[PDB]
């Protein structure tokens, strides 16, 4: 499954494949992966699914203590706090997410947490099982700033590819728009981004 | 001191010209005001570290 | 696995005398085919006419005759500075050993 | 006036109210005045150190403590008990970096103090504090400068006083926003916190007194707390003494 | 009288009563607040006074609203201590609930457990009572418009409207003369601006004193959010009644 | 009343705590001794009290670490649990992160340790001064230990019973033995003058003399006899 | 019990006679695949001090924050605790040793290779190793994983051994560095065209160095050979 965080201009948009495998049966053909932590942060699961899933329902009891007492987290302190359940689950787990969030004192940001416990800020990440095969198609077409709607293009398109190539990856691009807007949920179906 | 008032006040400095007067003073200092506040008091001025 | 023991060589020797007493040893270090150092102590002085060395894998063995040295400064200090004897000294190491008998330690020890 | 109520410190009394408390503040009026005076690009700390004879050392001993490297806090009342709250403070800021990987905020700060506080008081076989504390710094959304009662109160302060001669204090801080609508700059509220302190010392006045100032500044600190010493702090000194006489 | 009672929460008097539970009705009064929750039909507002006597505080740290969670606001009269105290446990439990159970915690089961919490805290001799009367606002996911006032003894009762603080009194009878009169439990606008402006008025009448927005404090939970207000926004609302 | 006198957890009407005001009272009650320093040495001399003549005295010093040591006014088993503390902080210090810890460091952590059975209900407060000295990169500190569990850094100080004299004393050679440095005879000749003025019901003999020396090519040292026989 | 996860390839250090020179390659592979191009290696530890590690990346995070910890430990009280009783190596060196012996006793190390790179407050040049195993040694010439063996010899050239520190130049250390990260590029899997570079003098401090770009590239016997094929 694969999947994707990319900045532009007036945020973040963050993409993804939606398809859940156990073995070469598919789990469920939708559903997503896109889950959210808060109104603002939203994050990005891959590799095995149950740890994935619960790993992420632990830091929104953690954040949301964070918003009532202490403010705003930022996408770094959503960040942390995964890093540490990452790193204290080094040896008994294995979760590869991707936080992103949007801001108003940083615009759009991005911090991928590989399957350890580190913490890297990128400008743009993919990572998953699904990811291995999109490396070097998403690194041409990386740009600073873009519009949103080349932004969209982009995602759309290097997503196709990795079903193209693997099949834990698959079923609809969702996309998570997150902007000074709002939110918008975006959903596209095969028939379309097939050809593209 | 702590908790000493008007009277009492001029009870240690007195006391204390009585105690140097014996030791074979004819004029107080600061040892001897010491020692007039331990008439007051129920401690002992000179005591070995065992139990203070 | 982590194996938590290495193994960094090197060769020590002592000589009893009869008024006089050598602890001797080289100072190369090793990890593998490469020499890391070529200077390394081995034979650290612990006081009370105590010299200690504990070589074979050298973390495991910085860290017996550290404890040791701890030892010394708790000795002198609840003895009400009372000399330490060498027989004194390789009981007392011992303790050490046995003390991290289940977590064993991977050093001839030579005093 | 006995029955509970001053004898233990969980007790209501019928007034609602526990007097142990009121003589936790009482601790506070015996301590020495110390301001901190809140700026719209910094924060400054000052106090009065007495000097009890000569012997002592100069600028050796204070009442200012760092937390993180940017959240300055100075204590009155009773000094070994006020070391402790903000020791306090040090492990419960280590754990924000920890998890959170950030400095605290100063409102997250003044929060979490305050919980420490309160929870002396649920229980008898504790003691209270007999403590307050000057705090702040700056952060994120700017300078923010908090006062902890050993109530367990606080609100945002312009001006912040405690000590004995603290009524003088705060008049002077009250000028201070009425001569100035900004509250003027760091750089001369530092003076500003030397004529305060040395009128401080007329309530004071029978002993000597040792002046220690620090800041934690948006741009004259670079964002960090320093003590403020040597040209600075000389220059202090001098516009102080101008202004008493 | 007093024999030993009134020192303790595990001795009962002669009536059973627990006389050291009854001083914090008394420790409530202690911040001289007064508060007015009142309900219309797609909003609750939530009202209290924001005393700023000295001008050596900020005037915006002043409050005892608190937003507790997304859905659900508090106001607290009563000491500053005891505020933060009651907001730990309250923010915590709400946190807590939304986790175990998945799904978010209601105004009732809010008020529920924190007086559970604060009967075991009367039952043992280790804790104290925190002396605080809390009002909860939100407007259900399945039951609308709400008010819980748990009480420091922790007794919990709904409402239609309610008012707390040592002024209560004139402030009972407003609200009495005001849902009577209407013979329906609800203010009846469905603009939610002007419920704000009605609580204001309210609380002018009742209290029989004119107000600015430096002595004010304004929450509101509509459904599936909560904002307070901030002065400006206050401000607003008082230059619509003044003139309307 | 004094009946907030009965605990440790009560603090006075005034704001005052009796518990920690009887326990100054114990520092009197305790054997005097003098601390001062130089900015390159630092010394601690003390009388040795015995109960009797059948009594071989008692060692006011404890050697705390090599750069470290106090010594003590009032409480001797109190001495005893504070000083088993330190010395684990020491050793905790040279373990763990290869330094002499600071003198002012290492005060702070013993005034925490105080200020626990203030704080507590049981733990016996203590009621005991301790005069600290150490010598680091920092050169010569000492502090004054309270019963509070209060930190005061000064260029000299005294403790005990009789010992106003020897703070009157030092303060006239206040910036004269400060200037010294690289002699210790002297900062030592000046604690010994310190504790003549001391002095009732008492002489100064070889073995009422203990001086704890601490400097700049000096480890922590404790003299006695022979040694001393150069400056009764 | 950690295995290698997300890892990065050599610290690369030596002696000269004013101060030393630690610089490392920026990596982050997971695997032979290089996930992450340009991961800061090289912290900072006050400006006496730069401890460099390569190793497991998520270990290198968590020493991260005990490093920050370690000067808010040192900040706290005295005003004389950051110029007479700033942060030596020494200290710093120990502190790392420690926590490796009581984490590795626990069957769970901090994955790491650690070369610890200052000047003392007493003036005096440190560099020493410490590793995920504990084990601890002083030498000038410091390398870890591959150059350990591998690059290791060139800066030998220069610093033979402890008498060799004074005839070696700010200069001379300085070029070896480079001489030696071009054979890091060349013939470890492991290599990033990225690499920084931090002096630390006595008589100007930490002068860091990000980016720096390996020239002196040489491929015309790949030109020169047709190979066998």
């Amino acid at each position: 499954t694969s999947i994707m965080a990319v900045t532009f201009k007036d945020g973040v948009i963050l993409g993804a494949d939606s398809r859940t495998t156990t073995g070469a049966y598919i789990a469920n053909r939708v559903t997503d992966k896109l889950t959210r932590v808060h109104d603002k942060i939203w994050c990005c699961r891959s590799g095995s699914a149950a740890d994935t899933q619960a790993i992420a329902d632990i830091v929104q009891y953690h954040l949301e203590l964070y918003t009532s007492q202490y403010g705003t987290p930022s996408t770094e302190t959503a960040a942390s706090v995964f890093k540490e359940l990452c790193y204290e689950n080094k040896d008994n787990l294995t979760a590869g997410i991707i936080v992103a969030g949007y801001d108003d004192k940083n615009k759009g940001e991005v911090y991928t947490i590989p399957l350890g416990g580190s913490v890297h800020k990128l400008p743009y990440a993919i990572a998953g099982s699904g990811s291995t095969f999109i490396y070097g198609y998403c690194d041409k077409n990386f740009r600073e700033n873009m519009s949103k709607e080349e932004t969209v293009d982009f995602i759309k398109h290097s997503l196709s590819q990795a079903i193209k190539w693997d099949g834990s990856s698959g079923g609809v691009i969702r996309m998570v728009v997150l902007t000074a807007a709002g939110v918008e949920r975006l959903i596209f179906y095969p028939d379309e981004y097939e050809q593209l | 001191t702590d908790e000493f008032n008007g009277a009492q006040l001029k009870a240690v400095t007195v006391e204390a010209g009585m105690i140097a007067l014996r030791n074979g003073q004819s004029s107080v200092k600061h040892e001897d005001f010491v020692e007039g506040i331990s008439e007051v008091q129920a401690r002992k001025s000179k005591s070995v570290s065992f139990y203070a | 696995q982590f194996n938590p023991y290495g193994d960094n060589g090197g060769t020590i020797l002592g000589i009893a005398g009869e008024d006089f007493a050598v602890l001797a040893g080289d100072t190369r270090n090793i990890t593998d085919y490469s020499i890391n150092s070529r200077y390394e102590p081995k034979v650290f002085d612990c006081g009370d006419n105590i010299v200690m060395s504990a070589n074979g894998f050298a973390a495991d063995g910085d860290a017996l005759v550290k404890r040791f040295k701890n030892s010394v400064k708790w000795y002198h200090f609840d003895h009400n500075d009372k000399k330490l004897s060498i027989n004194s000294a390789a009981r007392n190491i011992q303790h050490l050993l046995y003390g991290k008998r289940f977590f064993p330690y991977y050093v001839h020890t030579i005093i | 006036i006995g029955t509970g109520y001053d004898l233990s410190n969980s007790v209501f009394s019928p007034d609602g109210r526990n007097f142990q408390v009121e003589y936790a503040v009482k601790a506070v009026e015996n301590g020495t005045t110390s301001i901190g005076i809140k700026c719209n690009d910094g924060v400054v700390f000052a106090v009065e150190k007495l000097i009890t004879s000569k012997l002592l050392v100069p600028q050796k001993n204070v009442k200012i403590q760092v937390v993180d490297r940017h959240i300055g806090c100075v204590y009155s009342g009773l000094i070994p008990d006020g070391r402790h709250l903000v020791n306090r403070g040090r492990e419960e800021a280590a754990s924000f970096k920890k998890l959170y990987k950030t400095p605290i905020p100063i409102p997250a700060f003044a929060d979490r103090l305050g919980q420490y506080v309160q929870a002396h008081t649920l229980y008898n076989s504790v003691r209270p504090f007999g403590v307050s504390t000057i705090f702040g710094g700056v952060d994120k959304n700017g300078a923010h400068l908090y006062m902890l009662e050993p109530s367990g109160s606080y609100w945002g302060y312009k001006g912040a006083a405690t000590g004995k001669g603290r009524q003088s204090a705060k008049a002077e801080l009250e000028k201070l926003v009425d001569h100035h609508p900004e509250g003027l700059s760091a750089r001369e509220a530092v003076k500003q916190a030397a004529k305060i302190i040395y009128l401080a010392h007329e309530d004071n006045k029978e002993k000597d007194f040792e002046l220690e100032i620090s800041w934690c500044s948006l741009s004259e600190t670079n964002g960090l707390h320093k003590f403020v010493k040597g040209d600075l702090l000389q220059e202090a000194i001098d516009f102080a003494q101008k202004e008493i006489n | 009288s007093a024999a030993g009672y009134d020192r303790h929460i595990t001795i009962f008097s002669p009536e059973g009563r627990l006389y050291q539970v009854e001083y914090a009705f008394k420790a409530t009064n202690q911040t001289n607040i007064n508060s007015l929750a009142v309900r219309g039909k797609d909003c609750t507002v939530v009202i209290s006074q924001k005393k700023v006597p000295d001008k050596l505080l900020d005037p915006t740290t002043v409050s005892y609203i608190f937003c507790i969670s997304r859905t659900i606001g508090m106001v607290v009269n009563g000491p500053i201590p005891d505020a933060r105290n009651a907001a730990l446990r309250a923010k915590a439990e709400a946190a807590e609930f939304r986790y175990k159970y998945g799904y978010d915690m209601p105004c009732d089961v809010l008020a529920k457990r924190m007086a559970n919490l604060s009967q075991i805290y009367t039952q043992r001799a280790y804790m104290r009572p925190l002396g605080v009367i809390l009002t909860f606002v939100s407007v259900d996911e399945e039951l609308g418009p709400s008010i819980y006032k748990t009480d420091p003894a922790g007794y919990y009762v709904g409402y239609k409207a309610t008012a707390t603080g040592p002024k209560q009194q004139e402030i009972t009878t407003n609200l009495e003369n005001h849902f009577k009169k209407s013979k329906i439990d609800h203010i009846n606008e469905e603009s939610w601006e002007k419920v704000v402006e009605f609580a204001i008025t309210h609380m002018i009448d009742a209290l029989g004193t004119e107000f600015s927005k430096n002595d004010l404090e304004v929450g509101v939970a509509t459904k599936d959010k909560f904002f307070t207000l901030s002065a400006e926004n206050i401000e607003e609302r008082l230059v619509a009644i003044a003139e309307q | 009343r004094n009946n907030y006198d009965g605990d440790t957890v009560t603090f006075s009407p005034t704001g005052r705590l009796f518990q920690v005001e009887y326990a100054l009272e114990a520092i009197k009650q305790g054997s005097v001794t003098v601390g001062l320093r130089s900015n390159t040495h630092a010394v601690l001399v003390a009388l040795k009290r015995n109960a009797d003549e059948l009594s071989s005295y008692q060692k006011k010093i404890i050697k705390c670490d090599e750069h470290m040591g106090l010594s003590l006014a009032g409480l001797a088993p109190d001495a005893r649990v504070l000083s088993n503390y330190l010395r684990q902080q020491c050793n905790y210090s040279s373990l763990v992160f290869n330094r002499k810890l600071a003198v002012e460091r290492a005060g702070h952590l013993l005034c925490d340790k105080a200020q626990k059975n203030t704080q507590s209900y049981g733990g016996r407060p203590y009621g005991v001064g301790l005069l600290i000295i150490g010598y680091d990169k920092s050169g010569a500190h000492l502090l004054e230990f309270q019963p509070s569990g209060n930190v005061t850094e000064l260029y000299g100080t005294a403790i005990g019973a009789r010992s106003q004299g020897a703070k009157t004393y030092l303060e006239r050679t206040l910036d004269t033995f400060i200037k010294i440095d690289g002699n210790p005879d002297e900062l030592i000749k000046a604690g010994v003058e310190a504790i003549s003025q001391s002095l009732r019901d008492e002489s100064l003999t070889v073995d009422n003399l203990s001086i704890a020396i601490v400097g700049k090519d000096t480890p922590f040292t404790i003299y006695d006899g022979e040694a001393v026989a150069k400056y009764i | 019990t950690q295995q290698p996860i997300v890892t990065g390839t050599s610290v690369i250090s030596m002696k000269y006679d004013n101060g030393v020179i630690i610089a490392a390659d920026n990596l982050g592979s997971y695997g032979s695949l290089l996930r992450f191009n340009g991961v800061e290696r090289l912290i900072p530890v006050g400006d006496n001090t730069v401890v460099g590690i390569s190793g497991d990346i998520s270990d290198m995070q968590h020493i991260e924050r005990l490093l920050k910890d370690l000067v808010t430990e040192n900040a706290y009280d005295n005003p004389l605790a950051d110029a007479e009783e700033a942060l030596e190596p020494s200290y710093i060196f120990e502190y790392l040793a420690t926590v490796m012996y009581q984490r590795r006793s626990k069957m769970n190390p901090l994955w790491n290779a650690i070369i610890v790179a200052g000047v003392q407050s007493n003036g005096d040049q440190f560099l020493r190793y410490v590793n995920l195993l504990g084990v601890t040694y002083s030498s000038p010439t410091l390398a870890t994983g591959f150059g350990a063996h591998m690059a290791n010899p060139l800066l030998r050239k220069v610093v033979d051994r402890e008498s060799d520190i004074p005839k070696t130049t700010v200069q001379v250390a300085e070029e070896a560095i480079v001489n030696a990260m071009r054979v890091l590029y060349y013939r470890d899997a492991r290599s990033s065209r990225n690499f920084s570079l931090a002096i630390i003098d006595k008589n100007t401090g930490l002068t860091f160095k990000k980016n720096l770009q390996v020239e002196n590239m040489k491929w015309d016997f790949a030109k020169d050979i047709k190979g066998y094929g």
